[PDB]
């Protein structure tokens, strides 16, 4: 029952294909889930090498194989864009619902069936998190407990006290008074010659092309900051005219009736500069975007300025909004209101190249993290972890409610569905027992990678039972329960709310596949 | 078609299932790795017959040059790799310490996950006991260089590093490269590796060589002048003959008048770009290429120097030390362009004339050692001895504190490991014990190169050790499995050595013992 | 090569059997999803009966023409589509009495239309009117389509949108009550705004972007004109192109085409416009006049467009623009705005008139949620076009099969012959619309579909039908299902004629 | 499905031996002592019989198994199966089954 060139796949073995797929990509990313966890090489087959523990990594870049598992990838996708964090976690519970679904599925049961419990589940389950959420007030304290849980996970347990506090102190520098907060004020920079834990904070900005002349000033403890974008190189002649010649030399001497509208415009800035306060104890910078000519350099060098040529446009956004200095396109209309102000502007001579720093800003809502490591995938594995940290103290300080960690929530969550009636379907409780037993994925799998019994550790916690609020988790070096919220261990609520909101979307839609067509293919 | 392919999802990426082991093939190509340069290990190690890229044959016993022509594609293989590459950053030597240790910590972790333990486990040990090697290696610190820039104390501290990769040669390395690094260490804060800078000339041997100030080059004066002062140095890479423009220039020759014409317009070309240069007051100049006759006259005419130097890289260094750039053009005058120098002359040394680029008035830290050799290949593995003896030195501006050799710090140090793992309960005492055990490796590899039974020399070490008898290393004698000790031997290495190596062994071996699945990508 | 006997009906059987089995499981609310793996390795994991099909390749002409059929269902119903494949595909499955039996298609033919006027007459005797005049009651069968979908959250606002919209072009005093969606009811989309923001313009939309500024901003009195000529110089009856190389013969030339397009700018301003509507472009020149006179430049306005202007505001087409009579002008008219709302100018010529035509505004967030209200505002304006141009219900959720297969059934024990066989096989192929209804929930097909037949011999067969979200039986009276009798009585017909074709092939010949 | 995820087989059955422990207890909770009759063993005989047959020879069967238990049950002795000899015979249909109260030869 087909068409030639193709093929079909009518039983519900097109099922177990799909349920097969989930299960093998399950048993890959389960190995890297906490900070014990393993780690996955990246082979671009060029000849770069990076590794990571980031599932969104090890989805999206990573290129799949399997037809089935390739959509399981664009939700990983999906669920780092919203929350950035529970990549790894959403798979191995969609590996194991689906897996839990086969084991009645082969008993008779219908797909539709099983999923109508994982809606009734998840209202219970969302319910419930709903009251395990800590509303406390987001404290220096409490950040660094996120942000280490965070951070722990995607370094080697050194990397901790040295990212934390920088990821925590780049967030409450750009939120004050309830403002909505956004992470493009902070600029990731990276830098070589140094080791990995030489991580620190730059409350400027960091800028790429450095001054270009030897009399100039290696560092500008105050200036005030003329944002520009004329191009100070030789320029065609602005006036309705041409290049009316006799030899080469005549040719060459109305260059400089040519520079006459450049030289000029470069008095203009001098002017500026003795007007506004050009006196002792005193700088000037520009950070003109396009170029400069070398002979212009030397006048402005000599007037103790120190200038920059050939910047990028990101450069130029940033180096506005922090020094407030007006982009002036035409010298003509230079004024002292266009000027702006910045404290020590100094360049860092690196081994190889040289940057430009303007730190000691008054509030310029724009700030820099500056990484440093020896190789370039090292570099790229502190950009992931930083970005998936400064996202996670965001979710707790706009989300001003965090959960428990360890899978205390995914073990409370479980109990919490077995103590429940049916309410939709008699059947509909199979999906709600396969639901409970695919969360506690989570603590199964965080023994495993500390290298404990599966069984014992699971056992353990569920035993903890008392007459009050009571929610343990997986001790990574112990084994034992583990009260998550005392040691210091909080998860955002977002990720968990969108895991119950990804995790059933994606297990229902794989279980209501009822036949796999070929498509021309 | 089921039955599927276990684990086999990612770009069809070779997956070895858990029964497979999957970390274990990473630890089979690490510890191929170390095979290849455990031999080159020591006085007695074995060379190489190797083949460049060019289907050219050198021979050598160097573990960076093995690596640089060995292309390794393993990735786990080139995290050492890597780390044998930081290890030539802050000290130009341990190289086959990274490569050896590495791969006896992946050798005996291979030992512990088929125990059971798991793979953090593994890695947390390690990191303890590296922790442990750093507080126990400073009390094994016996002796230190005493700071006199004297000869015989600097070639005494060369003779460790100079030894195991030219062997023989020891005594006469050992003095010249001391006069070469004394020359620099009085300007404080500014030794630097890079302005030795070695030249070697086909010759009659090792024994022929010597040691010489300045920017010293094999190509004598193609000009007839002896020395001058002269800072306005000018490169030229385009070779001195009959000038061309950029533009047509298109030169019809039909007849014999035409010839002789043109052939004179070329004398006054390069006569009038050759007085360009004297213009300038540029007495001084380098060749890139060849030069003509008639600018040899020219030369002396208005009396420059004139010098010839075809090697690329002798030119480099020139643009990186005085500044005169290599311009495309027929002698661009250029002062902007040009180099500084205070003293420039020719000299005579092995019946060879050479020229010398020195700096009298300014104080100057440029040398040079002129090696000279029979084969170029045995000349050429000379010259990497050096880089190793001078960076031994570039080391001791540093903190001067050296420990002894011959395998004492490696089961000096693999004793007091052994003690805390002892005491240190839990699994954690696996990997430690087994961490020293991989100090073990070294001396196992030492004694094997030198054709000693490896375990008779271990047990001997262990034995004297246990008596308190430290300084003690392995004897290097073919015959005789005996141990002497090796500070009164004059056997030393270097602190800094020991301690960059172990630091990025444990994180080679760590970095890969982390991974544990391969995984290929389309960008 | 070819195919002929018995070889043929059997395979074209197989092949519409062969499609249906495919969409057999997307029918209802709990339908399910297919996994469609494109060439590149990619997959499409869409529930769609129509896309599915789209993207499948067939080899077997019949499938080809069950795949044609169902598109032009699509055309004229976007609903009800994926019943006329699988009721297709039943009729043709019973190849019992076709070939086992050695009966003549003719036969089976003659059967299979006797069926078909039974099938209708039973329908309309299970239909129930309804009072179009209370909105009320069409949000509730509108509200078919909005079901699970992400308008849900404005529901009430779909409805309001289709069903006004509908009631401005069905002119009812034509008789026959022709209804036009693709031309009297265009859909533009505007950036900007939310869902609710959506809404109906009483009018008609262009959307001509603001070429200069000089063009009127807001009018109150708008005055549009409307004529079909370019405002170019008169070329010749040819496509010749003018070539000149003397400059003396370029101001000749030059002048010709300036006076021209001067000319025909001055008679078109002499009514005092507030816009120039023409159907072919505007040269350059030519806008330099409307710039001048403070007019908006319009062009690119096809036929049907330019004839719901001149009924919207009282405009008059004119041949060439040196006919423009006083006639030509848009009084009335509400107002004129070409204001840039979201990133896009928009002209708004709407007015307090229903000139047999309007314009939807699809308001929203972003282009996907745009997309995503327009897909779902089509099908319920063609709901509300099946209901308005025949407001007769029937009971849904296979009701109205079991209630026809009953009649059938009945009917079939008075008709002496060797087409009862048939007649009666046609009457079980209804069932399977509540047979996929139950399978997809889950429960027991043959327990329920056994009680539910039982229920339409004893209670009344105008209720008592199938739910398909909870599986159980219910009556359509307390469960709004209530489908429109258009939508199914062209199911019927489609789902007979489409079989009665293949049954008709004997012979699959190839030539031309 | 235990022992995929790495438990030990033993650990299981000390599980079963738990369980069963508990099992047999709570037949003792719910098991009824009701005195034997006619009524009570033909619910048993029938329970047994209708597994054997097409519920057709059950109620045939049931009151002739019922009484031949009774016909040797008496004294409180133990019930001895010796007691009942089973014989065969053709030429009859299956639903004539019935009692003989004496012995039978052939
Ligand atoms: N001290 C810590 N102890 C126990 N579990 C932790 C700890 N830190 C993180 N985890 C667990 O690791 C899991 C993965 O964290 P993370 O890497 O942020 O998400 P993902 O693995 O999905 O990218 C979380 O579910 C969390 O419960
Ligand atoms: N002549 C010697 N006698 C005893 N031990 C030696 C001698 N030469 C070298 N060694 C030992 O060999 C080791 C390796 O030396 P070297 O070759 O310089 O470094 P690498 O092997 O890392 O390149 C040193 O740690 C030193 O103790
Ligand atoms: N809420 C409902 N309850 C029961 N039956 C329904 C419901 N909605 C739709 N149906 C049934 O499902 C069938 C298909 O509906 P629909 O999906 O709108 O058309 P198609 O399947 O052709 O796209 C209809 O015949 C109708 O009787």
């Amino acid at each position: 029952t087909l068409n030639p060139k193709a093929e079909v796949a009518r039983a519900q073995a097109a099922l177990a294909v799909n349920i097969s797929a989930a299960r093998g990509l399950q048993d890959v990313l389960r190995t890297n889930l906490g900070p014990k966890g393993t780690m996955k090489m990246l082979v671009s087959g060029a000849g770069d090498i990076k590794l990571t523990k980031d599932g969104n990594v090890l989805l999206h870049e990573m290129q799949i194989q399997h037809p089935t598992a390739s959509l399981i990838a664009k939700v990983a996708t999906a669920q780092d864009d919203i929350t950035g964090d529970g990549t790894t976690s959403n798979v191995l519970i969609i590996g194991e619902l689906l897996k839990q679904a086969d084991l009645y599925i082969s008993e008779g049961l219908h797909p539709r069936i099983i999923t109508e419990g994982f809606e009734a589940a998840k209202e219970k389950a969302l319910q419930f998190l709903e009251e395990v959420k800590v509303s406390r007030e987001m404290d220096r304290e409490t950040l660094i407990d996120v942000a280490r849980t965070s951070l722990r996970t995607k370094v080697h347990a050194e990397l901790a006290d040295v990212l934390t506090e920088a990821v925590v102190d780049s967030i409450l520098a750009i939120k004050k008074q309830d403002e909505p907060i956004d992470l493009f004020m902070i600029e990731i920079m990276e830098m070589k010659h140094k080791s990995e834990t030489d991580t620190s904070l730059i409350r400027g900005l960091v800028l790429d092309h450095g001054a270009r002349h030897p009399d100039m000033k290696k560092r500008v403890e105050d200036a005030y900051i003329l944002t520009c974008n004329v191009s100070l190189e030789y320029e065609k002649t602005e006036v309705n005219s041409g290049f009316f010649y006799k030899s080469a030399e005549e040719r060459e001497k109305l260059v400089k009736a040519e520079r006459k509208f450049i030289e000029d415009r470069v008095k203009k800035i001098i002017e500026l500069k003795r007007k506004v306060c050009g006196d002792s104890d005193k700088g000037f910078v520009v950070i003109n975007q396009k170029g400069i000519d070398p002979f212009s350099l030397d006048a402005l060098s000599k007037e103790g300025i120190v200038a920059l040529r050939r910047a990028k446009r990101r450069n130029m956004e940033r180096l506005t909004l922090a020094c407030g200095g007006v982009a002036l396109n035409s010298f003509d209309d230079l004024s002292p209101d266009c000027l702006g102000h910045a404290g020590l502007v100094y360049e860092y001579t690196l081994g190889e190249e040289k940057f430009t720093f303007i730190e000691k800003c008054n509030n310029p809502r724009s700030v820099t993290l500056l990484i440093k490591g020896p190789n370039k995938h090292t570099l790229t594995q502190i950009k992931d972890a930083v970005r998936d940290g400064l996202r996670a103290v965001k979710n707790a300080i706009d989300d001003g409610c965090v959960v428990p960690g360890a899978g205390a929530v995914e073990v409370a969550m479980a109990e919490a569905l077995i103590k429940h009636k049916p309410s939709v379907k008699g059947r509909a409780q199979l999906g709600v027992q396969a639901f409970a037993d695919a969360l506690l994925i989570i603590p199964k799998v965080l023994a495993q990678n500390s290298g404990f019994d599966l069984q014992e550790t699971l056992v353990k916690i569920q035993a903890e039972h008392s007459e009050s609020g009571q929610l343990v988790g997986v001790d990574l070096n112990t084994g034992e329960p583990m009260v998550a919220a005392e040691v210091g261990v909080w998860d955002n609520y977002c990720v968990k709310k969108q895991l119950l909101h990804s995790c059933t979307v994606i297990a229902t839609n794989i279980l209501l596949v009822d036949e796999i067509m070929r498509a021309g293919m | 078609k089921a039955p599927g392919f276990a684990q086999m999802l990612k770009e069809g990426a070779k997956h070895f299932s858990g029964l497979e082991e999957a970390v274990y093939r990473n630890i089979q190509a690490c510890k191929e790795l170390a095979q290849t340069t455990r031999t080159a290990y020591g006085p007695n190690g074995m060379n190489k017959m190797v083949i460049n890229h060019l289907e050219k044959l050198f021979v050598t016993n160097d573990a960076a040059t093995i690596l640089r022509e060995l292309e390794v594609q393993h990735p786990a293989a080139k995290m050492i790799v890597m780390a044998s590459h930081m290890q030539e950053q802050e000290v130009g030597d341990g190289t086959n310490f990274v490569l050896v240790f590495a791969g006896a910590l992946l050798e005996l972790a291979e030992e512990l996950l088929r125990i059971g333990l798991s793979v953090s486990e593994v890695i947390e040990g390690y990191e303890i006991a590296c922790r442990k090697a750093h507080e126990i290696l400073p009390n094994l610190v016996c002796c230190s260089a005493k700071n006199l820039r004297d000869i015989d104390e600097v070639s005494s501290l060369l003779r460790t590093s100079i030894m195991s990769k030219q062997y023989g040669n020891e005594v006469f390395l050992a003095k010249l490269i001391a006069q070469a690094c004394v020359s620099i260490f009085p300007d404080s804060g500014h030794f630097n590796v890079d302005n030795i800078r070695v030249c070697k000339i086909l010759g009659s041997g090792i024994s022929s060589s010597s040691v010489l100030h300045g920017m010293v080059f094999k190509k004598e004066t193609e000009g007839d002048v002896t020395s001058v002062k002269d800072a306005k140095i000018a490169v030229y890479s385009c070779p001195f003959d009959g000038m061309i423009t950029e533009t047509k220039g298109t030169v019809l020759i039909k007849t014999a008048e035409e010839l002789m014409n043109f052939s004179k317009g070329e004398e006054n070309l390069m006569d009038a770009q050759v007085k360009a240069i004297a213009d300038t007051g540029a007495n001084v100049v380098v060749t890139g290429g060849k030069v003509a006759d008639m600018a040899l006259h020219y030369a002396n005419k208005y009396n420059i120097m004139l010098v010839r130097l075809n090697s690329k890289w002798d030119l480099r260094r020139l643009c990186k030390t005085v500044g005169a750039t290599a311009l495309p053009r027929l002698t661009p005058p250029v002062l902007e362009e040009m180099g500084h120098c205070d003293s420039v002359y020719l000299s005579e040394v092995g019946d060879t004339q050479v020229v010398v680029f020195k700096h009298e008035k300014e104080d100057g830290a440029i040398s040079t050692i002129v090696l000279r050799g029979s084969t170029d290949n045995l000349m050429d593995d000379i010259e990497r001895a050096v880089d190793d003896g001078v960076n031994t030195f570039k080391v001791l501006t540093r903190d001067k504190r050296l420990v002894p050799g011959g395998g004492a710090t490696e089961i000096e140090l693999a004793k007091q490991i052994t003690s805390y793992g002892e005491t240190c309960p839990g699994l954690e005492q696996y990997a430690i014990k087994k961490f020293a055990e991989a100090f073990e490796a070294i001396p196992r590899a030492l004694a094997e190169n030198s054709g000693v039974k490896a375990n008779e020399v271990i047990s001997k070490l262990y034995a004297v050790h246990q008596e308190g008898n430290k300084n003690v290393g392995l004897d290097i004698e073919a015959e005789v499995p005996a141990v002497k000790d090796m500070l009164e031997a004059g056997i030393l290495d270097t602190y800094l050595g020991k301690y960059w190596a172990i630091k990025l062994a444990t994180n080679a071996a760590v970095t890969v013992l982390r991974v544990d699945q391969i995984i290929m990508a389309k960008p | 090569k070819r195919e002929s006997g018995r070889k043929v009906q059997s395979g074209n059987i197989n092949a519409a059997k062969t499609i249906a089995d495919i969409i057999r499981t997307c029918l209802g609310p709990k339908s399910m999803m297919k996994m469609l793996l494109d060439p590149m390795g990619g997959i499409v994991m869409t529930n769609d009966g129509n896309a599915i099909l789209r993207e499948i390749q067939v080899q077997h002409p019949a499938a080809k023409s069950m795949i044609e059929i169902s598109r032009t269902q699509d055309e004229e119903v976007g609903d009800g589509t994926t019943s006329v494949i699988i009721l297709a595909g039943e009729m043709l499955s019973v190849a019992e009495h076709f070939l086992e039996q050695q009966m003549h298609p003719t036969v089976v033919i003659s059967a299979y239309r006797k069926a078909l006027d039974d099938m209708i007459s039973t329908l309309k005797k299970i239909s129930i009117p309804v009072d179009i005049s209370d909105s009320d009651m069409m949000l509730n069968i509108i509200n078919s389509s909005i079901t699970t979908k992400a308008i849900s959250r404005w529901s009430s606002l779909a409805c309001n949108i289709a069903l006004d919209a509908v009631k401005m072009v069905q002119f009812e005093e034509n008789g026959r009550k022709e209804i036009d969606i693709k031309k009297y009811a265009r859909v533009e989309k505007i950036p900007g705004g939310i869902i609710e923001d959506s809404c109906v313009l009483r009018g008609v939309m262009i959307n001509k972007d603001v070429t200069h500024p000089r063009m009127r901003r807001y009018i109150k009195n708008p005055r549009i004109v409307l004529l079909d000529s370019s405002l170019e110089y008169k070329k010749g009856e040819s496509q010749t192109d003018i070539e000149i190389t003397r400059e003396e013969d370029f101001t000749r030339i030059l002048q010709m085409e300036e006076e021209y397009i001067q000319q025909l700018c001055e008679d078109i301003i002499q009514l005092k416009p507030d816009v120039v509507i023409t159907e072919k472009g505007i040269s350059d020149l030519a806008q330099h006049y409307l710039m001048r006179a403070n007019i908006t430049a319009i062009r690119r306005v096809r036929k049907t467009d330019n004839n719901r202007i001149a009924r919207a505001c009282g405009a008059r087409i004119v041949s060439r623009p040196e006919e423009l009579r006083e006639d030509d002008v848009g009084t009335g008219a509400g107002l004129l705005e070409i204001k840039k709302i979201g990133d896009e100018y928009f002209t708004f010529i709407t007015d307090c008139k229903d000139p047999k035509a309007c314009t939807i505004l699809l308001r929203g967030a972003s282009k996907e949620i745009l997309s995503e209200v327009e897909r779902n505002l089509q099908d319920a304006m063609q709901v509300c076009r099946n209901v308005l141009l025949d407001p007769q219900l029937v009971p849904g959720g296979g009701a109205s099969e079991m209630a026809v297969a009953h009649a059938l059934t009945e009917k079939s024990k008075a008709m002496t012959g060797v087409e009862q066989w048939p007649y009666r096989a046609v009457a079980q192929a209804l069932e399977v619309i509540p047979r996929t209804l139950i399978q997809n929930c889950g429960a027991s097909t043959i327990r329920l579909l056994t009680s539910l037949r039982a229920k339409h011999t004893q209670e009344n067969c105008e209720t008592w039908g199938v739910n398909g979200e909870t599986g159980t039986l219910v009556d359509m009276k307390e469960l709004g299902i209530w489908e429109p009798l258009a939508v199914k009585l062209q199911t019927y017909k489609t789902a007979v004629e489409t079989a009665v074709l293949l049954l008709r092939i004997d012979d699959i010949v190839s030539g031309h």
